[PDB]
């Protein structure tokens, strides 16, 4: 029945054509983080919005959550260091920087945080970026923005929906070395 | 504010003039209303039964317009905006 | 004491040593006579000085006041300190 | 309220943007003004003369209306209407 919403102009394959894994994580350990970004009127100092989902699965001991920010150039900060009884609970925290390095198609400055809950270890990337409506015109951290685009299917003419790593890096090479 | 009984003689059909003294008004709204009850009992209804009544400006209000002085402040998170005054948050 | 005039929003103003009639008769400086008063005048508005030239052009359309209806308000005060020009009487 | 010095880089012909942080601001009007002058001596003129200058309106003002609840007494005779009020008599 879910063939009915893949009706694409494409050809119909089938089968396991993405990696399968097996993996471990703590009794307590963080389920999921969502970070967001925002800039001031100047496009300036941000701020960094930052939520923290926690899971329980029969841990009874309290454990040590901690929260680094790792800049471009490579400095390190603690953000958070706290301790927390265990329970399925979101913490949401809301942070200062000044004048942060801004994330673009032809500057892609990204900072890293770097979360630690007993022995559960995680990373994620981000960057400050804003995209905004202003008058019918699109604007990118401030400045109007024209899409240079291309439509792509993840398609390889030996292993059909099945691309490699390889691969995708030669498709965005040869897309930025042609303008897009 | 004020309270005034009178009679007026006027026949079916006829058209009769009615003065009323105002008061001297300060910068509040003024409303007059003129109504007509039944002098003594009927069959069908008690003395002081209103038969008819009409309502009018007098006078509209002066609105006044204050400065305020004292400060407000804001507080925003990730998803709530908190703006404190006196001892009421919006 | 203070003679205070403050607009509703505005005015144009001028204040002078002598009368308007002093000043329209004497054809040089030095015949401008003494006087124990000051003429005060409180304008909406005057008409331009122009000048294209000094021998028949007028002031442009835009600074002309053509015969139409017009109306000028203005709060006057007399006390011993200038009041807030900001507040006024509702 | 606010006075700030600063050096602009533009060659004949170019336009240069300007940003001005400005303050909280009351119920007062807020004018902005923006002037150039001399660096040093020149033979025609001193330091500190200025050669351009432009003003800007930030801000219009609140004006208030207050309520008056104080009394005003008049006297009619042949000739003369007296109106009295605090210590004036018009």
């Amino acid at each position: 029945d879910g063939s009915y919403l893949e009706d694409q102009d494409m050809w119909w394959f089938a089968g396991i054509y993405r990696d399968v894994y097996l993996y471990a994580l703590p009794k307590f350990h963080i389920r999921d983080v969502f970070v967001r970004t925002d800039l001031d009127e100047n496009y300036r100092n941000g701020k960094i919005f930052l939520d923290v989902e926690m899971r329980n699965l029969g841990e009874e001991e309290e454990k040590d959550l901690e929260v680094t920010l790792i800049t471009p150039d490579g400095d390190e900060k603690t953000l958070v260091k706290e301790t927390v009884k265990p329970e399925d609970r979101v913490l949401s925290f809301a942070f200062d920087v000044k004048d942060p390095k801004k994330w673009s198609a032809e500057t892609p400055h990204l900072y890293v945080l770097k979360l630690k809950l007993g022995e559960d270890e995680k990373k994620v990337n981000f960057g400050f970026r804003k995209i905004e409506i202003k008058d019918g015109t699109l604007l990118f951290n401030g400045k109007p923005l024209y899409i240079k685009g291309v439509n792509r299917h993840e398609f390889d003419p030996d292993r059909g929906h099945a691309v490699t790593v390889e691969r995708m890096i030669q498709d965005i090479k040869l897309m930025k070395q042609h303008n897009i | 504010i004020e309270e005034k009984t009178f009679k007026i003689f006027a026949e079916p059909g006829e058209k009769r003039l009615l003065k009323i003294p105002l008061p001297e008004m300060d910068d509040s709204e003024y409303f007059l209303e003129i109504s007509f009850s039944l002098s003594e009992d009927t069959p069908w209804a008690e003395k002081g039964h209103v038969v008819a009544w009409e309502q009018f400006l007098l006078k509209a209000p002066a609105f006044e317009k204050k400065s305020i002085s004292d400060g407000v402040s804001l507080r925003e998170d990730g998803k709530h905006l908190t703006v404190e005054a006196k001892d009421t948050v919006y | 004491t203070k003679l205070f005039v403050s607009g509703m929003p505005q005015i144009d103003f001028s204040v002078w040593p002598f009368s308007m009639e002093d000043l329209e008769r004497v054809q040089h400086i030095s015949e401008l006579p003494e006087r124990d008063f000051v003429t005060v005048n409180v304008d909406f508005r005057q008409m331009g000085l122009g000048g294209d030239d000094s021998w028949g052009a007028m002031p442009h359309l835009e600074y002309r006041l053509l015969p139409k209806p017009y109306r000028f308000s203005f709060r006057m005060r007399i006390s011993e300190e200038i009041p807030s020009w900001r507040v006024l009487a509702a």
